[PDB]
């Protein structure tokens, strides 16, 4: 019964599609459509939100704990991308299977790496920065995006990974995981 | 599925034999009429809460999508020199779709012509 | 004797049971 | 001629003949009390009243004779599974003949009362007409009833006279046939408090004596005499049929929620004790303690009772059945022949995890492992392609405690996946399906089938009681209107 007048002719609200979280020393833009979620497929997880249509759209940061002075001690982009292959996800197929088409052998899952770059910022961070795109021998929304942006800050690996359908990717949520993408900003 | 692929024969003009690989006709990915399947699937069967068991296991615990081989007999006859073409008979005798692992395969003799050119 | 646990115990296997259901306010 | 479905209007205005139709329907009811009670006995199987009880077997009328006393048989055994010496001769086969007998009389009596029709008793003295006085019928009626009521509250259900009534503990461990003492406070109107029913059947008898001494008295008045019709036996049967239905939804409301009229040892436990984790805070908070006290969890678990883990699992829900899943629930999914023990499930960092129980609504239900704070830690996946929670990934475990598997470990993910499912429905008990040939699909409680019996009579008995009540009210236009 607390009187507060409602906002009718009161021009906008903030219709960005974009809302900026702060978490414990980093600071990422989300989409305004998403909502929190509690799962954590890696125990040093330390965000995670999911789209409102399907959970396949998501995004989390890794905080963890790293002992290389810089992510640049990891050799290479693609050295550092070849250690992360547990994000991926398992294959849980033990059978061999030669007739899934395009898949080598006893393979149901591939993940071609679409691109690999550096991206040094204001502060005098360094940022990786990864396309990839992951199919199943289902092919589930015709393939998932990843995109990771990750530097080593303090003393701990910083790693965000946004997954979208290929499907989404064309519908139109590129432009939104990209925008989470370009805003991870950790110092 | 009828195939010839990774054949690799060996003989004369008049015959070459050899063998060649005949892939799984289901995928992994593939799901049986109760969602069972490799890849994908339940792994057993859910709409009987008490009886997917032990005595079922060629049907749900396990599913198999483990390849093949195939036998093909080759012979030449109308070859066309100076366009580098051939013609011929083939003779090819294959397995059957084991379900997933199911039941066991038949054997199918296929009989045939078939055309190439070379270089 | 631990409530608590116990709570925290039968609350993954079933979130719909009488303990979790019960004096959560002050949770 | 009739049509029909209006073959026993016949008898609306011959009394003698109602008296004989009602006798017949008395005695094929009787009959069929008998012939049921023997079926039952015949198809029973008394070896095993911890993982057999009668509502694993289908038995329907078996619990009702054993809610009021009847607990031995003349086949040597109890049904609390100790021996029975001297039966008696109300046994379960001897209500059984009681019923039999009593029908063979009401069809004498019916047929003597269908021939001798026109007694002289029911012609009205002053103008010779047949008719009842309903009112003063009533009174009797109500006045008998009364003292029946009264009767079987205060020398039956108290073991004054009679033998009393079912009663047991909370968790349904060891309840018997008890004489009950009256609850006279607010507590007697506790619907879980066996109390409850001495006092509401000396109070409603006492009342309905009370009340049967007034009508027998006091005549109606003219206005409510025209207003309810009370020469016509029809509106009678209008409110009868009313007070049937509401008797019928207040008992399915009872059976299925669960009182002390309707124990879980006689009719199977509710699908709210499987909702709220019942019977599960009850064994968790059993092995909590005598934990707290210094043992380890090899006993404790060995000390919990295999009916009280019967009991925590969802087989014997009676919301998990089907309409045409004939049976009983041993049909379903064979005799519980052995408790596995407690499957205690962990990764291969160590924590404990538990298996998401499978609720009332879901034929199937995916397999989940969750940690003590709530996050998901491993599954039986759908994709096993880019998975992250399989339980070949976290690496799951599972140690069995208190059962026939007590101190066993299996760590191959095989077994853990099919123990893991067997978890989702509760305890993990082994059932003998080869007797009975069993297809593996849970069946209904006792309690569930009476619950839908009776709340699908007492939706057509509204019917009947809006049709009955329509054409007591409408008589006079029951062939049609007056065309003036
Ligand atoms: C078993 C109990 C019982 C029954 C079946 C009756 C039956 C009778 N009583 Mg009654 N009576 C009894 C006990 C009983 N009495 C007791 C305990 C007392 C106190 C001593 C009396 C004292 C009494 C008096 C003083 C009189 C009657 C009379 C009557 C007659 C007409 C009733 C009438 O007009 O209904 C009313 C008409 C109705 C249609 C009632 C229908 C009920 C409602 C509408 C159902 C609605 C349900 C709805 C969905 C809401 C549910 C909500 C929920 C919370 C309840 C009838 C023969 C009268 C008579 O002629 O007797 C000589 C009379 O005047 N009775
Ligand atoms: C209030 C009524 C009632 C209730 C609740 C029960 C309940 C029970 N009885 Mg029972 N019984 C009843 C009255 C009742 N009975 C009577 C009147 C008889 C005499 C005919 C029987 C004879 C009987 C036998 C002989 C047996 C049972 C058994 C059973 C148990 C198994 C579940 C079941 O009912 O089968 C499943 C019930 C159904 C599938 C109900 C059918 C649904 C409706 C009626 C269909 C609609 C009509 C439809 C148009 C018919 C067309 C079909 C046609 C094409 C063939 C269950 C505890 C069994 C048991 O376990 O024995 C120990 C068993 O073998 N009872
Ligand atoms: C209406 C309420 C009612 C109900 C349904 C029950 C039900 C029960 N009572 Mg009972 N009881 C009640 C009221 C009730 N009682 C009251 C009012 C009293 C106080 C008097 C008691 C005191 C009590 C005692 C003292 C005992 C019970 C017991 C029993 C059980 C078996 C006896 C029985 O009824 O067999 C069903 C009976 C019939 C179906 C009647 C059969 C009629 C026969 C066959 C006809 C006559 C035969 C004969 C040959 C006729 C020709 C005569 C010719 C030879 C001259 C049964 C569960 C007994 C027990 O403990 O069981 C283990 C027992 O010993 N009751
Ligand atoms: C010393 C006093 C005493 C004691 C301790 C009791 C104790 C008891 N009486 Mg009571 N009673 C007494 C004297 C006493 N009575 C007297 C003097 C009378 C008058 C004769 C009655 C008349 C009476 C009635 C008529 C009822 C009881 C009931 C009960 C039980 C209440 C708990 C329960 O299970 O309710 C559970 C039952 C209810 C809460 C009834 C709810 C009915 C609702 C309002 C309507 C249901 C039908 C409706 C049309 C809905 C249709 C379907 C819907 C989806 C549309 C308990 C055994 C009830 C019983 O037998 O329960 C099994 C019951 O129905 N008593
Ligand atoms: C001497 C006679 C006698 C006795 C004592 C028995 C004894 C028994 N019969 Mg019964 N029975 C008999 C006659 C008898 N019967 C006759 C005449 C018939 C044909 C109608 C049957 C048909 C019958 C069947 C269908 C069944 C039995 C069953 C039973 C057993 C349990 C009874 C039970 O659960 O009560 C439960 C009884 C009630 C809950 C009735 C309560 C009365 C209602 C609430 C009255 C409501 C209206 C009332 C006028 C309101 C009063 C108002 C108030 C103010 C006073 C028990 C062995 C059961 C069993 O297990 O058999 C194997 C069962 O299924 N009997
Ligand atoms: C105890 C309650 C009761 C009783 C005493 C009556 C009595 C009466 N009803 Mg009925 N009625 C009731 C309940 C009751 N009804 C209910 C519950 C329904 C709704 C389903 C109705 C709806 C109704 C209608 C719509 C009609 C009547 C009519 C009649 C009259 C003739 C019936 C006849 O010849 O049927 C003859 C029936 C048959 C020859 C075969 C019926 C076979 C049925 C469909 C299946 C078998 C039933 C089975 C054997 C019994 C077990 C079920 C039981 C547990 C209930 C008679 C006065 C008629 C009337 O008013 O006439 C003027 C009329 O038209 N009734
Ligand atoms: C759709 C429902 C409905 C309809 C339209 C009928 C129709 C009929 N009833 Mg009724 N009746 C009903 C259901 C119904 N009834 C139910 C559920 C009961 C309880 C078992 C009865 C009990 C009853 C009796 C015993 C008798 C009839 C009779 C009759 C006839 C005369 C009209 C009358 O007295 O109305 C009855 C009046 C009502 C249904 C209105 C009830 C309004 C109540 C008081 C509201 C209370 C609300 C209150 C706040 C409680 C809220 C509870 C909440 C918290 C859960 C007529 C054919 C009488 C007759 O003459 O038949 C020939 C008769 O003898 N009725
Ligand atoms: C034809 C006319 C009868 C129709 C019913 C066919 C039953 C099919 C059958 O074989 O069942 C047969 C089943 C039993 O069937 C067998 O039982 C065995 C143990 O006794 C084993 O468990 C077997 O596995 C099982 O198949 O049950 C019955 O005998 C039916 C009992 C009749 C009463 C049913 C409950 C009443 C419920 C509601 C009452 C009506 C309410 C209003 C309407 C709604
Ligand atoms: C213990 C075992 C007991 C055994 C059971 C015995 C009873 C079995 C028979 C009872 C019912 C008989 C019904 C006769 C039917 C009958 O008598 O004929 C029609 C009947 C005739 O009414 P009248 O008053 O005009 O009849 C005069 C006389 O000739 C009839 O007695 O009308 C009715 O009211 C009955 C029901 C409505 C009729 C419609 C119901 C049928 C529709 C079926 C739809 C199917 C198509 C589906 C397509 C999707
Ligand atoms: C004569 C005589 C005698 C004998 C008797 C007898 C032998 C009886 C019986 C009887 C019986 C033995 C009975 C029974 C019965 C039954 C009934 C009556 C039933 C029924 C049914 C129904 C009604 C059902 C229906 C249904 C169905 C079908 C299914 C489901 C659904 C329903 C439920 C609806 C003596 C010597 C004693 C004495 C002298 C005389
Ligand atoms: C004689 C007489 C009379 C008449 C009466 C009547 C009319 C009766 C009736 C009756 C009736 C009306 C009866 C009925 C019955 C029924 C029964 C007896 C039944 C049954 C059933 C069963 C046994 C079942 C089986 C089964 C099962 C188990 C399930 C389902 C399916 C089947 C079928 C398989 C009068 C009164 C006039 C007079 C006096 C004398």
């Amino acid at each position: 019964a607390y009187g507060e007048g409602a906002n009718v002719f009161g021009r906008v609200t903030n219709k960005s599609g974009f809302v900026p979280y702060a978490g414990d020393s980093f600071a990422l833009l989300l989409p305004s459509k998403w909502n929190p979620s509690d799962e954590k497929e890696v125990d040093s997880i330390v965000l995670r939100y999911a789209d409102n249509f399907d959970a396949v759209n998501n995004v989390y940061v890794i905080a963890q704990d790293t002992d290389k002075s810089s992510i640049q001690d990891y050799g290479s982009p693609e050295e550092f991308i070849s250690q992360f292959g547990y994000l991926l996800g398992r294959q849980a197929w033990a059978g061999q299977t030669v007739s899934e088409g395009g898949f080598d052998a006893n393979k149901v899952s591939s993940a071609a790496l679409l691109g690999v770059a550096t991206e040094k910022d204001k502060k005098g961070k360094t940022y990786y920065k990864f396309e990839i795109l992951s199919r199943t021998a289902d092919g589930n929304e015709g393939g998932r995006h990843q995109l990771v942006k990750a530097t080593v800050s303090n003393g701990k690996l910083y790693l965000l990974k946004v997954q979208a359908g290929d499907k989404r990717w064309f519908k139109g949520t590129d432009k939104e995981c990209l925008g989470v993408l370009d805003s991870f900003t950790v110092v | 599925l009828f195939t010839i692929k990774e054949f690799d024969g060996k003989g004369t003009l008049d015959s070459f034999s050899g063998d060649f690989l005949v892939p799984s006709y289901r995928g992994s990915t593939f799901l049986d009429p109760k969602g069972r399947g490799g890849a994908t699937g339940y792994d057993n069967a859910i709409a009987l809460p008490a009886k997917a068991d032990a005595d079922e296991i060629q049907r749900l615990n396990n599913k198999s999508y483990t390849p093949g081989k195939g036998s093909a007999v080759f012979s030449v006859a109308k070859v066309d020199t100076e366009t580098g073409e051939i013609a011929g008979v083939f003779e090819s005798i294959q397995p059957s779709d084991t379900e997933m692992g199911a039941h066991p395969a038949k054997d199918i003799k296929i009989t045939g012509l078939w055309y190439g050119q070379l270089t | 004797q631990r409530v608590r646990t116990v709570l925290d115990m039968d609350d993954p296997a079933k979130e719909e049971t009488v303990k979790e259901l019960r004096k959560d306010i002050n949770n | 001629g009739l049509p029909w479905y209006r073959v026993h209007t016949v008898v609306i205005n011959d009394p003698g003949r109602l008296i004989s139709v009602h006798l017949m329907h008395t005695a094929l009811v009787a009959g069929w009390a008998g012939a049921m009670t023997l079926f039952e006995i015949a198809v029973f199987d008394p070896s095993d009243p911890v993982l057999n009880p009668m509502w694993r077997q289908g038995m329907f009328v078996l619990p009702f004779l054993t809610r009021l006393g009847v607990t031995q048989s003349w086949g040597g055994w109890t049904i609390s599974g100790e021996t029975s010496s001297n039966p008696g001769i109300w046994s379960y086969e001897g209500a059984a003949a009681s019923h039999i007998v009593l029908s063979g009389l009401l069809f004498l009596a019916s047929v003597w009362h269908w021939v001798y029709w026109d007694l002289e008793l029911f012609r009205d003295p002053r103008t010779g007409k047949t008719a009842l006085d309903l009112p003063k019928i009533f009174g009797i009626h109500l006045f008998l009833a009364g003292l029946l009521c009264f009767g079987f509250g205060a020398f039956h259900v108290t073991g004054v006279f009679g033998p009393g009534i079912w009663v047991s503990d909370p968790y349904g461990l060891t309840g018997s046939v008890q004489p009950v003492a009256p609850s006279w406070g607010a507590e007697g109107f506790d619907p879980y408090n066996p109390g409850g029913v001495p006092a509401h059947h000396i109070a409603a008898g006492i009342l309905g004596v009370l009340a049967g001494l007034f009508h027998l008295c006091v005549r109606p008045s003219i206005r409510l005499y025209f207003g309810l019709s009370m020469g016509s036996i029809e509106s009678v049967l209008s409110s009868s049929i009313a007070a049937v239905f509401w008797a019928a939804f207040v008992v399915a409301g009872t059976m299925w929620y669960g009182s002390a009229a309707t124990p879980i040892e006689l009719f199977g436990p509710t699908r709210y004790q499987w909702d709220q984790g019942f019977f599960q805070q009850e064994i968790q908070k059993r092995v909590a303690q005598s934990t707290s006290e210094g043992l380890s969890v090899s006993e404790a678990w060995a000390k919990i009772p295999e009916k009280l883990a019967f009991y925590d699992y969802i087989g014997n829900n009676p919301a998990k059945g089907g309409l045409f899943r004939t049976g009983a629930m041993n049909s379903g999914d064979g005799i519980a022949v052995g408790w596995l023990g407690h499957a205690s499930f962990k990764d291969q960092e160590g924590r404990e995890l538990f298996v998401r129980r499978m609720p009332t609504f879901f034929e199937t239900f995916p397999v989940v492992l969750i940690d003590k704070d709530g996050v998901v830690r491993a599954d039986v996946p759908f994709r096993k392609a880019e998975s992250k929670y399989s339980i070949e990934q976290v690496g799951v475990s599972v140690t069995f405690y208190g059962g026939e598997l007590n101190g066993l470990t299996f760590t191959d993910p095989s077994t853990v996946k099919k123990y893991a499912r067997k978890a989702q429905l509760g305890e993990i008990f082994e059932f003998d399906r080869s007797t009975l040939q069993s297809d593996g699909v849970f069946r209904s409680s006792p309690r569930g089938w009476f619950t839908f019996g009776h709340l699908s009579f007492a939706l057509l008995f509204f019917f009947g009681h809006i049709w009955h009540g329509s054409r007591t009210i409408f008589r006079d236009v029951f062939a049609g209107i007056d065309e003036d």
